[PDB]
């Protein structure tokens, strides 16, 4: 039930689950 | 629509701070956060899990407005805006706070160009 | 509305100019055009009138995009925007140039604090 | 009839018929 939150650098794109 | 607070939630900005507790990003720059049709569009964006506890996240937007999207069931989108946005993923709700507004999308047309009247148009009928 | 082409025009904005004859003004810098209910944001914002005859002006606003507003007599208000907005006074209409998009709304609120349910179910399954 | 165009500068707050 709790959902993935994922953090995506724009200047990258590189992300990753926090 | 149904099934969007089942989604992952996605959040892209210009810069993140990641505070050293793990409990804590922060977002600036352009921050967008989509979770399936919801978007969210603010300057700033923190996210917090108290005490590590994974579904009690909580994510604030703020902007000068941040802004709200969703697509509802019945087709018809709502927006909105305000200088805050506050969403506990735990809970079935957002809050906009700071001069608040929110509204529902019945209808709309896209091209190249537009003409609309900016007069109201009176009925036109006639007898013989 | 009704009565909204008979209001003045008021302009506000960071930064203005004038061609050598003075028929052409140039605004600049978060453009903001309101005549009565009427609301036209852009970055730029060019007023002509051609042989300085009063009632000839055209109105041309540009931005990414420039917004339009107004609201109608049947209560629901139009927002669009485009690349351009041009606005002929002696006619009855705006013009929508650029990827142009015009929507209706029919429900809207206003506040301090506003909620909004983000979680729809409207078909659910129980393994049981 | 034809309207009164009010232009307004941001910066000083002086508005002026254009």
């Amino acid at each position: 039930k709790p959902v993935p939150i994922i953090a995506c650098n724009r200047k990258t794109g590189k992300c990753r689950r926090i | 629509v149904t099934g969007d607070t089942d989604q992952p939630i996605h959040i892209e900005s210009d810069q993140q701070s990641l505070d050293m507790q793990g409990n804590v990003v922060t977002f600036t720059g352009n921050v967008i956060v989509t979770q399936g049709t919801i978007k969210i569009n603010a300057d700033k964006v923190v996210v917090t899990r108290p005490g590590g506890e994974q579904g009690k996240e909580v994510i604030d937007g703020y902007g000068k407005p941040a802004t709200f999207y969703q697509m509802q069931d019945n087709g018809k989108p709502v927006e909105g805006h305000a200088s805050q946005m506050h969403y506990e993923l735990a809970k079935d709700f957002v809050v906009l706070t700071g001069n608040a507004y929110l509204q529902q999308v019945d209808s709309n047309i896209k091209g190249d160009k537009i003409t609309y009247l900016v007069k109201e148009q009176k009925m036109q009928a006639f007898s013989d």
